[PDB]
């Protein structure tokens, strides 16, 4: 069967595993270029795609900060609501 | 869970009957225009010339919907396996 | 073809724009303008050119979300897991027996 | 009539693919005959930004 | 022209295979043979012995 | 010439195209010969399963 | 996933009734055209000659959609396997 | 993919129900056609003589449509397996 | 492809209701005819005798299609296995 | 070919609803007959006594068709298995 | 419990006919507008200019729903696999 | 007892076709309203403006019901997985 | 006999297109009320004020059934799995 | 013979939509009563008081059948499994 529910792994672990997968997919391209006997410029033209994918995974990982623990976040956990414990105004803090 | 794709070839035709069944409903609207022109000229013969363009216009429009319905029935068969 | 008449393939090229580089050069141009003009902090120039950027950055660094957005961390479709009883366990044991 | 009769006889004896369908055995045999690469699945549904508007996406699973 | 055409055909493809092919491809191959004979690349482009 | 589409002669005519009818006859004979065997086998299997359980 | 192609031979014949159901709907329009022309003539006998052309027009042409509603059902059986 | 041909013998009869459902529709145009001749004769008895051909003509075509639908229903069973 | 003949006995009964739904469609044309005769009588009492032959006629032929539609569903059961 | 016979007991009760869908259509013919009798008597009360049999006639014939449809649905269950 | 996902590809082309049956039901209402415009001008020709906006206004709206009914069946095939 | 869950993905579309067949029925109520406005204006031109608000009110909350049906048919596909 | 329970999840949605097909058939009844109001005002202009109280009452309660018919289709989906 | 028992749970929610399709069919006959009341009041406003007892009676008891059709589909779900 199937179910609509929560994500299995945390965001940080998900991004970590994605970065590892792109590292593998880039290492394979690099090993293949080395087996073919390509130079630096040809290796660049070969594996620039996987390099950019790895860099984007790294950007996502660096961009995601795990949340800090405090009384407001714990109360939001108890209330089971998506809540930002860094805003005095909510949706208007985006414009204020 | 398990996943069974099924391709029912018989369904190439079951819809064609329904599409064919809906071609005859506009025919009443088709004849409703000529009937209207008939009764209109039967109440005012002199106006028969000025309402004939409306009569031809309405026949085509009512007929077109039946004709539009027909496209699905003919498109359902001669290309789909 | 009718879809061929309902199609627009009159494109010429793809304009590629590094909005990150453009944002960097915009900020650099703002800094260069403010330095050349030697403008103070109370100027409307300085206010318009600095305050909204600082406000949005401060908000994006102050944000401490207990949970990520809706379609990124939950409400996701997941295949049902194998149970430790009944038929799933029997299939697991049969798999272990066949493999070994 | 000649064309459709020949095509029908070849579709019957499986020397030619049926009308509108790509057949696997015939395609693989023709590739082996012409010495060409075999028809693979070059698509990448899990590429970044292909099924973002898809409410029912496809799940990655190492078979 | 027929003599040269069918000489070329029986030399290159064969009379049985030529008879087995279609009338269109037959005529195409006959036209190619006619061009080869009219050209006469081996006689220095000259219809002499 | 205009209706054929070819200026020299018809297409898909010839013994190479006529033989496909006999090839189809032989292929259908072989196919029915194998299908009768397979159907008899499956019917024997089903009659076994039924007369064993039912 | 697995793929089971099926050929439902019964759908060759099911659709025949499905199209057949729509063959009698145009009859109401067809008779309507005459039910108009009668009353129009009873309203004005002298104009009967000028409405008769537009009385057979819609007559046969509503039946034409009935014909294509019927031609599918007859094309559904004696050619398809 | 796998290929299971099936021949459903129950579907020999289902279409006959839908055809029989469509045999009764033209009865409306039948009654509308006799009704129009009734009312037109009540409004003008002297004209009743030359509207009778129009009445029988409309009824016969409408009945033919019913007959054709019914013919499909009866041909569907007593010959097909 | 493999060939499985199946005989669905349930379909012996389904069509009966489907034609039964078609048995009521002529019932409105019945009263359309009787209402026509009634209103033509109120239009002209003196013509009441001359339109009665078209009443019983205009019913029974419309009723005939209601019979055949009813006949099939009753023939559908007590002979078909 | 292989012969699989199936007996769907569920079809005992589906066709009963399929017939029950059509039981309400003759009620419109019933009310049409009574409406005609009412408007005719309001047009000419003297003719009321002459149209009363017709009214009783036109109801019963329409009602009978409904009864036949209803009878099938009740004959479908308490005798069949 | 057990879970069998099935993907029925025949419903791609069944629903096309099921929607196609409904494309003609607006047409009988479409022709009502022009019939009304005809008879209204037959009652008062001088008003034919002031009602003609309401005539065009009455067509494109009544026609629109037919088009919307036609959209789904065309949305059903040329995008879904 | 054993529990076999199934998820029929074809059922995403059948209802969409049925609702699509139902989107057309308000179209005759639109032209019914506008035909009423036409005949009321031809009966009495001086009342052309007082019934124009009702000409708009009759269309708005009539076409809305067509939209709710159409809203389901399009909501039936582009949100359900 | 062995008990094979099946839970068809596709069946959550098919009924929604049926209820949606029944959301349209009130619209003709809705527009009938305003059509009656229009022709009633064209029959008696000054009476238009004392009929409007009897015009909204037929509007809402005809609309009300559509809501309940529309309610089921929305209650069929957003709560059921 | 072998006895395979199946319990289709989705039919519990299919029949909800099936009965839902018939909840709006009365609505035309609900607003028809007030339509007749409007036309009769326009004919003779003094009679408007004598008719409204025979209006509400014909109104509610035409509405009542819709309730009997609606209650089923609502009783179909919250108690049945
Ligand atoms: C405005 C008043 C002037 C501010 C006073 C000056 C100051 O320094 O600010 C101190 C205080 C800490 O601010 P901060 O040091 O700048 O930020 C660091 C963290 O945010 C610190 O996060 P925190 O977990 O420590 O939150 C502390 C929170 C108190 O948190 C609780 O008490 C939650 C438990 C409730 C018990 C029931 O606020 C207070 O201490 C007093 C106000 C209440 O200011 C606020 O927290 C603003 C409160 C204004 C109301 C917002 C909602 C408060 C309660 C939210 C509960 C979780 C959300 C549930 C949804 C409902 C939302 C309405
Ligand atoms: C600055 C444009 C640089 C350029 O050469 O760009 C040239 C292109 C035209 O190139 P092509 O016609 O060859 O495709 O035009 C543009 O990109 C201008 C886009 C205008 C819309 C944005 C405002
Ligand atoms: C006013 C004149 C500004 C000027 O001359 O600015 C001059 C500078 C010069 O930068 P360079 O030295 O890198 O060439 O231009 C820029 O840096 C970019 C200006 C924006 C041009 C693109 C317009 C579309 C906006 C998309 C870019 C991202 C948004 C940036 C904020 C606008
Ligand atoms: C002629 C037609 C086109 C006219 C276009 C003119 C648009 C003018 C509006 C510019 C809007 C400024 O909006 C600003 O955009 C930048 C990126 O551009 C966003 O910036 C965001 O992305 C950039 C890179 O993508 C990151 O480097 C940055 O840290 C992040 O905040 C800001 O958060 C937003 O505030
Ligand atoms: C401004 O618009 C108002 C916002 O509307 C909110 C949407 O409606 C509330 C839906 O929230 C849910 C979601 C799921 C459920 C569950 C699954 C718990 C209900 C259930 C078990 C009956 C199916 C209940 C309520």
């Amino acid at each position: 069967s199937s179910y609509t529910g929560a994500a299995l792994a945390p965001k940080s672990e998900r991004l970590r595993l994605a970065f590892e997968e792109k590292q593998k997919d880039h290492q394979k391209c690099i090993e293949e270029a080395k087996g073919k006997g390509l130079k630096k410029d040809e290796l660049i033209d070969a594996c620039a795609w996987t390099h950019r994918k790895t860099i984007l995974a790294l950007k996502d990982w660096f961009a995601y900060r795990p949340p800090f623990q405090d009384r407001r976040s714990k109360w939001a956990e108890y209330c089971s609501i998506r809540h930002d414990s860094g805003s005095w105004l909510g949706w208007s803090q985006k414009f204020f | 869970a398990i996943a069974y794709e099924v391709t029912v070839n018989g369904a190439n035709l079951i819809g064609a009957g329904m599409a064919a069944s809906g071609v005859g409903v506009p025919a009443i609207g088709v004849a409703m225009c000529f009937s209207s022109y008939m009764l209109a000229a039967a109440r005012q013969p002199n106006m028969s010339a000025k309402l004939l363009p409306y009569c031809i216009l309405g026949f085509a429009l009512s007929e077109a919907l039946a004709l539009f319905t027909l496209l699905i029935a003919l498109l359902e068969l001669f290309v789909f396996s | 073809s009718p879809n061929e008449h309902l199609m627009f393939f009159d494109f010429s090229s793809w304009l590629l724009v590094d909005f990150g580089k453009r944002w960097e050069r915009w900020v650099s141009f703002k800094k260069s303008f403010l330095t050349t003009t030697r403008s103070p902090y109370w100027s409307p120039q300085f206010f318009l050119l600095t305050f909204f950027q600082l406000r949005n950055s401060n908000v994006k660094l102050c944000e401490n979300w207990n949970w990520a957005p809706k379609g990124d961390d939950f409400n996701l479709l997941h295949n049902s897991a194998a149970e430790p009883f009944g038929r799933d366990l029997k299939a697991h044991l049969e798999r272990e027996a066949g493999a070994k | 009539n000649l064309r459709v009769e020949w095509e029908k006889n070849m579709e019957i004896q499986k020397k030619l693919h049926p009308s509108g369908l790509w057949s696997e055995e015939q395609a693989f045999a023709a590739a082996e005959k012409l010495g060409r690469p075999k028809a693979g699945h070059p698509m990448r549904v899990f590429e970044d930004g292909y099924q973002q508007f898809d409410l029912k996406p496809k799940l990655f699973d190492p078979d | 022209s027929r003599e040269a055409i069918f000489m070329v055909i029986e030399e290159r493809h064969g009379w049985d295979n030529f008879k087995k092919l279609s009338s269109h491809q037959q005529g195409v191959i006959m036209q190619e043979a006619a061009q080869e004979s009219l050209l006469a690349r081996n006689k220095g482009e000259l219809h002499l012995p | 010439i205009y209706g054929r589409g070819s200026l020299y002669g018809y297409r898909f005519d010839g013994e190479i195209h006529r033989q496909e009818a006999q090839n189809v006859i032989l292929y259908k004979e072989k196919e029915a010969q194998e299908m009768a065997v397979v159907m008899e086998k499956l019917e024997k299997e089903i009659q076994e399963w039924l007369k064993t359980m039912e």
